[PDB]
């Protein structure tokens, strides 16, 4: 019971740890990235204004 | 013939805006000629004629307005466009940015008198750049090969050592001597007396010219700066047939001034609010490099550029990335890690690389070494990336080859010190050090060829 | 004679264009080709490779004529073409003639007068239309029409004219429009009735390198073929560095009935690349995410044949001896062979995997590693050193040697 | 009665710039009026007068000021604004962007001239469009249907497929069944394939008898395009509300007359709007858009297909924004189902027709009509966020219904969406391929459906 519970969970956090790693890593940067682009060409728009 | 008619003088001055003052009563204004002003405490300044119209000709002066008046003010026109006295007594001086002497020597007795703007060489006088300059740093050597005559920038940022690396290729670069010509515009102190310090110190300033406009000197001087220098880069390569090295240091002060000078004039904006014309203006200084027919002589330019925020897509090195023949890249991350010289390969270029190598030139596996290495550097950076998500024990072995790789090349091949001078052959031969860790099948830019006659050493 | 060059010059009639433009690429020439009268348009980043593709396409191609236009762009960049077309050579009745006695240039360098880059574009165009007429086959390269845009935004300025986007006059739209609409297949004036084209190659210098810059924009409005290169496929060294995921041709539907006649089994190699390709970019994104584990035999085969046809096949260095031009025929036969393998490879799992004993990538790659090294090196055989016959000789040994392979699976 | 008076001829122009020619010492000068410019080598070029005051007049010339000059050149004022000649005899006839012959046949020899800006048809006066045009298209005819009389345009991009639509469109349109259109179509700004392939398309047809074609290519004159929509759309009030004929208008493609008009704007220096565009772009582009629909005593009608190319794919750049607040709907076609080979690429969620509601149902089509459109739309809105949700976390975690509405969703773009160029669906097709999407799911899913509309069609 312990153990078949054990390599169930390990499984599980081996799962977790590499989603927090996919959106701290991949996910997160590429917002970061789309946001900084935006806020410059608002004010580039606003300057041929 | 010389200007043998005697030059009017005016106190016509019909207003002052900005940097521009507005001359009146002007008889023929000339379009970019020179005008020197006299101000009511009888301090002199100079600026040139950006505009004419009937009797009226507006004025950019070189020191600024301030202290201009309407009435007392004397304005006294030249005749002629900005010319600079120049001769072979040039190397061994220095210079302020709008080239009067600072060294306590005298003024220059000309050879000759040159317009500073030059002029477009023609395509067909143009001999293609094929001659290799060994720099001695493998980053720049065995993977972004440098030809006598091109034109290749370092892309920096604050806080790298760009000047540091120009130093080292001043003081490594010769064939597999030069004159150097060395412009700064808004240099602090402390680094206007590093190269200075740098070039007495390797005994070699008797054949070195610098231009200095620090951060204090006026900013409308730094547009005329390099154009100063290439003028002298010009006599020096063109009519005396020496090899030039010509350094411009922090070409982002250069466009920063212009902007600056535009953005008085109302011009159309391009991104960023640099103006609209910012390419054709850099291309009129980048484009003054190169060999010509019949004559001995060459001009190589190594421009210094500060990127802002450490963005590559920003105007300044963008526009000059269209520009020139390549860029070295000095990567803050590299820099942070206590490496040097800092040089990330993925981002840099040499165009004239591929002429300038291979059997004859350097030796027959260069084109095929430096291709892999590029290969597989890629690869590394992609694996140690797939490994900051799924951790090392997702990793099957050829992925910890590469990320082997990886950490054996910014180590040997990379990582240099600042006086070791390594030849083409030993960057070569460090190059098939750290592809030998893969088994063979794997080199797949390499033809068989190449593979079975190098490899097996 | 002396012509206006603002002004078109007339034919009978228009034509549809019914025959490729041959680049001598392996990608461009397999997935989104060209045609004699056809309007591309070459948009990409600093160092990406528009100059390379176009001396390529003015060394290789088959046309009658070349007009070569370098508006805006590198002295260096010209002297390269005046040093290498005199030495380089085509062959014409078992004699060999130097490519420069087909060929013009005009040159405007980065540093010339800035007004100059109008008056290099319409002599460009006159020229071409000029041989066209003769019944000749023509293409024009425009080494840059940004800087022609980027020309007109200071002459516009300095006669201070309102904005369009961003800085660039209301009217450039209509100016490269017309422009492009000088390209054509035609019947000529007067009575010889011959038949002749212009094919308008022009690359496009986005600043910043995103695609929304206003000359792109206008430009991808008007071409029929986008070649987008990416400046993450140049950083890796993988030339030509087009992004095939972006690029398109509209020319597809007027070729399929040439290859149809003259290589007959391209059009279904062409659609399950594409495919291929298509689903390894699904893959990609899944794979980065959750990490490669959950893939099923059949998607790690569309990996690793997606990887050989990107890394093998599109990858084409353009100075190396073997690979300066490739031929249809090698094209074609390079890329059956890479197809083959995905359909045995596929074949031998999905006829297995329901069994006890069952085939998988892993078991494929360990079987199979020399017929792995010898599809990678079909890029290697050499159009003139080995020519047609050798060349497609051992193309077929490759589908003995995998066939038997298979066999004993 | 008539002008019998003569015209007075001025060489007094006083400046040239872009599109315009300005002129002084004009007497009287008529706000709107056309004028004549013979130029120094006997061209003869027109233009319309954009401002006056005093006696200055700004005319914008419609062929282009190249050659023009400020001595030689000179200007006749013709008294009158710009009217058309019409006859029923244009159907059949093929016309430059400014109404002259291309065919190789006569002018036409008028049976009217009408003023191309048209008359204010009085609210009071119109009919409300109840009528559905069938055209074929299951992803137009079942979610998205169009009524006789409506305005509804087609927004595209770059390299996509939407000349096909509009040909099917043109090939297959009729009523829905328990007359035949005249056509008239105008290009703006179009390349040479473009217009062989719709002029190939009505002649393929065999019907060429019934179609008039206004062309402007991407290589004649930009301003043309201010009067060409105006030209078609003066034909078709003609042929419908004085001949009594259905006529169908295709004007194929919108952004490149808006860009004419920001010409003629830029060069005047107007205050801009949005992306440089005239500030008064939307009463502009509503004067086009509005000549449409029903008249109260009269047989006839004219349903408007607009075509957009939207640049960079933007739908909310000021021309296909400005188009939304004027027209009864879009019809969207879509990139992402473009780069997968579906045909027609329509994407049914930014599409909309505001028209359909009262052409559909009980009477005009069949019962279920309403609830199949509401309950096929809910599908594919879930289905796409399954869809997206699925990316981040694998099928390990999508539910056994999660996997139906991901199921629909290939079924629905391989069956419902899908359908090639020459096939035309009737409704009633259409709504039973629906249904046989419908049936994926079990009866208690169906949300938007009565139980009288399950009870009675579920079953089948
Ligand atoms: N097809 C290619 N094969 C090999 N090298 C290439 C190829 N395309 C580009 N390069 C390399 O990239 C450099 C820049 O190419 P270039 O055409 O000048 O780019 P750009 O788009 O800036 O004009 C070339 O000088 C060459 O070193
Ligand atoms: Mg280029």
């Amino acid at each position: 019971s312990l153990q078949t519970s054990f390599v169930t969970l390990d499984e599980a956090i081996k799962i977790t740890n590499r989603r927090v790693n996919a959106i701290e890593h991949v996910i997160i940067p590429r917002i970061e990235r789309t946001l900084a682009y935006i806020i410059t060409e608002l004010d580039e728009r606003e300057r041929e204004e | 013939n010389y200007l043998s008619q005697p030059r009017l003088t005016y106190k016509t001055v019909s207003g002052v805006n900005g940097p521009l003052v507005i001359l009146d009563h002007v008889k023929f204004p000339r379009y970019a000629e020179i005008v020197h002003l006299t101000l009511p405490d009888g301090t002199k300044r100079s600026g040139q004629v950006l505009e004419v119209s009937g009797s009226k000709a507006v004025v950019q002066v070189f020191e600024g307005t301030s202290g201009i008046d309407a009435k007392k003010t004397s304005c006294e026109f030249t005749g002629d466009i900005l010319r600079t006295p120049v001769s072979e007594d040039m190397l061994g001086r220095v210079f302020n940015g709008s080239g009067k002497p600072i060294d306590r020597g005298p003024v220059v007795l000309a050879e000759d008198f040159l317009d500073i703007m030059g002029q477009p060489i023609n395509p067909q006088c143009r001999i293609y750049p094929e001659e290799m300059i060994q720099t001695g740093i493998s980053a720049i050597d065995g993977m972004n090969s440098i030809a006598r005559g091109q034109k290749i920038p370092i892309f920096s940022a604050a806080g790298l050592p760009h000047n540091e690396i120009a130093a080292q290729i001043c003081r490594q670069a010769g064939l597999v001597n030069f004159a150097i010509v060395f412009a700064a515009m808004g240099v602090n102190m402390e680094t206007a007396r590093f190269f200075k310090s740098d070039f007495e110190e390797n005994g070699s300033m008797d054949n070195v010219c610098l231009f200095l406009n620090l951060a204090n000197d006026p900013t409308i001087e730094r547009i005329i700066t390099p154009r100063l220098a290439l003028t002298t880069a010009e006599f020096l390569a063109y009519q005396c047939e020496k090899h030039v090295l010509v350094i411009l240091t922090d070409m982002s002060s250069y466009a920063e001034a212009l902007r600056e000078v535009s953005a008085a004039r109302e011009e159309v904006p391009g991104r960023r609010g640099f103006p609209g014309y910012m390419y054709t203006d850099l291309a009129t200084i980048y484009e003054r490099a190169g060999r010509v027919e019949g004559r001995n002589g060459s001009i190589t330019q190594i421009p210094i550029l500060t990127m802002p925020n450490d963005d590559i897509t920003h105007p300044i090195p963008d526009l000059t990335g269209y520009i020139t023949e390549g860029q070295i890249y000095v990567d803050r991350q590299l820099h942070n890690r206590q490496i040097y010289p800092p040089i990330n390969v993925l981002p840099s270029l040499s165009r004239l690389m591929k002429s300038a190598i291979g059997e004859g030139m350097t030796r027959k596996d260069h084109a095929d070494v430096s291709n892999q290495l590029y290969a597989c550097y890629a690869i590394g950076k992609d694996v140690q990336a797939m490994k900051a998500v799924v951790g090392e024990e997702a990793l099957t072995s050829d992925d910890l080859l590469y990320l082997e790789f990886l950490q054996k090349f910014e180590k040997n091949f990379i990582t240099q010190g600042p006086y070791e001078n390594r030849t083409v052959y030993e960057t070569l031969d460090i190059g098939w050090q750290l592809l030998r860790i893969f088994p063979k099948e794997m080199l797949k830019r390499i033809p068989q060829s190449t593979l079975s006659e190098f490899y097996p050493r | 004679q002396v012509w206006p060059v603002r002004q078109v010059r007339p034919v009978t009639e228009k034509l549809p264009a019914n025959h490729p433009l041959l680049t001598g690429q392996r990608v461009l020439d397999a997935l989104f080709p060209c045609v004699q009268g056809g309007t591309t348009a070459i948009p990409g980043a600093f160092g990406c490779g528009k100059t390379v593709i176009s001396q390529s396409l003015s060394k290789y191609s088959n046309s009658d004529v070349i007009i070569y236009v370098g508006c805006g762009e590198r002295g260096n960049e010209m002297s390269e073409v005046l040093r290498d077309f005199p030495e380089l050579t085509m062959e014409v009745d078992g004699k060999v003639e130097s490519i420069m006695k087909r060929t013009a240039l005009v040159a405007n360098t980065s540093n010339m007068p800035v007004a100059a880059r109008e008056a290099s574009i319409y002599t460009g165009i006159t020229l071409s239309e000029y041989f066209r007429d003769m019944g000749y086959h023509v293409s024009m390269m425009a080494d840059s029409t940004s800087r022609w845009a980027e020309a007109l935004r200071e002459i516009s300025g300095r006669l201070a004219e309102m904005p369009a986007d961003s800085g660039y006059p209301a009217y450039l739209g209509a100016r490269l429009a017309s422009f492009y609409e000088r390209a054509g297949r035609v019947k000529c004036l007067g009575n010889p009735e011959r038949e002749g084209s212009v094919s308008i190659v022009g690359a496009v210098s986005p600043p910043g390198g995103d695609f929304s810059d206003p000359v792109t924009s206008a430009t991808l409005g008007i071409v029929q073929v986008f070649w987008g290169l990416d400046k993450k496929l140049a950083q890796r060294k993988h030339f030509p560095s087009v992004n095939w995921l972006i690029s398109y041709s509209k020319y597809m539907r007027a070729l399929d009935e040439y290859y149809d006649k003259h290589f007959t089994e391209f059009v279904p190699l062409r659609t399950k690349a594409k495919e291929i390709l298509q689903e390894e970019e699904d893959l990609a994104e899944i794979v980065q995410l959750v990490g490669k584990a959950s893939l099923a035999e059949t998607d790690k085969i569309t990996l690793e044949v997606a990887k050989l046809i990107k890394d093998d096949f599109l990858q084409q260095n353009g100075y190396t001896p073997y690979d300066r031009f490739c031929p249809f025929y090698k094209t074609v036969g390079m890329l059956s062979n890479m197809i083959s393998f995905y359909d045995m490879a596929r074949r031998a799992v999905e006829t297995t995997a329901q069994s006890d004993n069952k085939i998988t990538w892993s078991i494929i790659r360990e079987h199979m590693g020399e017929i792995l090294y010898k599809l990678s090196s079909m890029k290697f055989k050499d159009p003139v050193k080995d020519g047609e016959a050798k060349i497609k000789a051992d193309y077929a040994q490759l589908l003995e040697d995998m066939q038997n392979a298979f066999r004993s699976l």
